Order: structure tokens, then C-alpha cells, then sequence
């Protein structure tokens, strides 16, 4: 019990970690983005580009490195889940029907199984009834499903 | 399943490949073109690239959020179709041998 | 004819009878992203895609072998033309 607490822990701290430091990635290209825009032109903005695309390029190389350790606790994504992702949205609607898709099919499962237990446990009761001489296999019948 | 680790580096190598492209593009483009321009390309790339980054950012924090909902629900579905193929399995079958009838 | 003692079928593991979401306890989930609360009514606006979980982000989503110093060199002159 303690050992799943822990690589639960780890693999959150882990994950916090690289969701901060994409964060900052993020930020950063923004920052990028905004100095390339509204770029001056003189020396000490032309500096300040060349460290922040320093900055950008070691900040990924960092991010690709530690992302790719065999023994980091980051090592599914559906296809229909990006397509579903590109629709500006906050994602709920997919899993609610997806969802209401599962317990449907749960509820026919159960509804089924109901019908199918009553369906055989009237038809031994009635094999026993106008067939006693078979009554015995059945209930065997019985052991052998149930 | 796919690891995420490699999805990563997939995603970074895919990142370097496309800035290589860039620059070597802007390197062998002739100079008469205004560096307005070339600034607003850049501008686009690094867009494109941030949000690509930000989009390995989500998964990054669904798979924090994370796969008990993802096992419940590939275990249901897999009982939903298993269910259905028994269901055309019968009818097939029954297809098949009225011709035994 | 087919009666045979020594066959006998195990029931199927997990049973589909029980709740299968509780039997590994897996209610934790399924409860953050319920369709409604314990009392019915709606928890939160539901949507489709990723775009709000970039929102509180800075930004306007509104519609949604290699030298680096050699590169950052050229990148330096052509903005300093």
C-alpha cells in the first residue's frame, strides 16, 4: 500500500514539474513573440533575442532530455481524442456522451442477464415439471452454469 | 499504447527539424525580400511551435490528472462489442444451418 | 448424452452483476466527472475541446548537426539591417 502511495507521489511531483517547466516554456516563447513584434532594432534589444532564444532552446533541450529518462515515472491518447480536442472547448461533452454510451450498454448488459437468468430458471422448473425422470441433469445443468 | 516519452522526443525532433528547415530557408532567400516579412514568418513558426508545445502541455497535465475512468471505460467497451459480435456470431449461425433445417 | 461431471464453468471474472466501477475502487473518477452531483443537479458547463484548460494562460485563443549559435548569428544581423 505504501509503495503505490509513493510512486503515486513521485510520478505527480514528476509530472508537476514538467508542467511547470512547459509553463515557463510557454512564457517564454510569449515573451518571444511580443520583443519580435514590437523589436527595436538596437543592440541591447538584439542581445536580449539572442539570450532568450538561448534561453528557449536550452529550456527544450532540458525538457526533451528529462522527458526521455527510461526511469522517470512518465514512461493513452486516442486519435478520436485529438480530433475531438480541436474544437475550442473545455473537454466534457465527448466523456459525458461517451459515458452515457457505456451505461446504456451496461444497463441492456444487466437487463439481459435478468432476462436470460429468469428465461432458464423457468424453463428447468418447467423440464422438471412434465419431465421428472431429467429433473436430475438439470439441476446439474444448473451447477454447470452457475 | 504509446509511451509519452516518445511522443515527446517525436515532437521535439519534429520542433528542431522545422526551425533547420526555417533558417535554412531565410539563409538561401535572396535579400530583396523586407525583413517585415521574415519577422512575421518567424513570428507564425513560433506560434505554431508554442502551441503545438502547449497542446504536449495538456496532455502532459490529463495524463497528471490520470487512466482508472480510461481502464473502466476500454473495459466496457470491449464488453459492448464482445457482446455485439456474439450477437451476429448467432445470427450467422442460425443464417448457416437453416440451410441443415 | 453431453452431461459430464468432471466440466464445469467458473463464473466470469469480474461478474457484470456487481458494480464493476467499485470493485477495484475506481468511484473516484467517475464522481469528478459525473454527469450530475448526489443531488442531480448540473456541476459544472460541459463542452467539447482543450481550449478552455488554456484559458488562464496569457494569450487570445480566439480561434483554435544543427549550430543554434550560427542560427541566432544570422538571425542578429538580418534584424540589426
Amino acid at each position: 500500500m505504501n509503495g503505490n502511495s509513493t510512486n503515486n507521489e513521485q510520478l505527480q511531483q514528476e509530472l508537476a514539474t514538467t508542467q511547470d517547466q512547459v509553463a515557463s516554456i510557454i512564457e517564454s516563447f510569449v515573451e518571444l513573440g511580443v520583443s519580435i513584434y514590437d523589436f527595436p532594432g538596437t543592440p541591447e534589444a538584439t542581445k536580449g533575442m539572442i539570450t532568450n532564444l538561448q534561453r528557449n532552446v536550452d529550456r527544450l533541450y532540458k525538457l526533451n532530455v528529462r522527458s526521455n529518462d527510461p526511469q522517470s515515472s512518465l514512461s493513452d491518447i486516442p486519435l478520436e481524442v485529438v480530433q475531438y480536442i480541436e474544437d475550442g472547448r473545455n473537454p466534457d461533452i465527448y466523456t459525458r456522451e461517451f459515458v452515457e454510451a457505456i451505461r446504456r450498454s451496461n444497463q441492456y448488459q444487466r437487463g439481459k442477464m435478468h432476462g436470460l437468468k429468469q428465461l432458464r430458471d423457468s424453463l428447468a422448473d418447467k423440464i422438471v415439471d412434465e419431465f421428472p425422470e431429467l429433473k436430475e441433469p438439470v439441476e446439474d445443468i444448473i451447477k454447470r452454469t452457475s | 499504447q504509446v509511451s509519452l516519452a516518445l511522443v515527446i522526443r517525436n515532437l521535439t525532433v519534429f520542433t528542431m527539424k522545422e526551425l533547420a528547415q526555417y533558417m535554412k530557408t531565410n539563409v538561401h532567400t535572396q535579400a530583396n525580400e523586407p525583413n517585415s516579412a521574415k519577422k512575421i514568418r518567424f513570428l507564425q513558426l513560433i506560434i505554431f511551435l508554442r502551441t503545438q508545445f502547449l497542446k504536449l502541455y495538456v496532455l502532459v497535465k490529463w495524463t497528471r490528472t490520470i487512466h482508472v475512468l480510461i481502464d473502466l471505460l476500454n473495459w466496457f467497451r470491449t464488453t459492448n462489442m464482445n457482446v455485439n459480435n456474439c450477437i451476429w456470431a448467432l445470427k450467422s449461425s442460425l443464417n448457416s444451418m437453416t440451410n441443415a433445417k | 448424452y453431453y452431461v459430464d461431471p468432471e466440466t464445469t464453468y467458473t463464473y466470469q471474472q469480474p461478474n457484470p452483476l456487481q458494480d464493476l466501477i467499485s470493485v477495484y475502487g475506481l468511484d473516484d473518477i467517475s464522481r469528478q466527472v459525473a454527469r450530475t452531483n448526489l443531488d442531480g443537479t448540473k456541476a459544472v458547463k460541459l463542452r467539447k475541446s482543450y481550449k478552455n484548460q488554456i484559458a488562464d494562460l496569457s494569450g487570445k485563443f480566439s480561434t483554435i548537426n544543427f549550430d543554434w549559435d550560427l542560427c541566432s548569428s544570422v538571425l542578429s544581423q538580418f534584424e540589426r539591417s
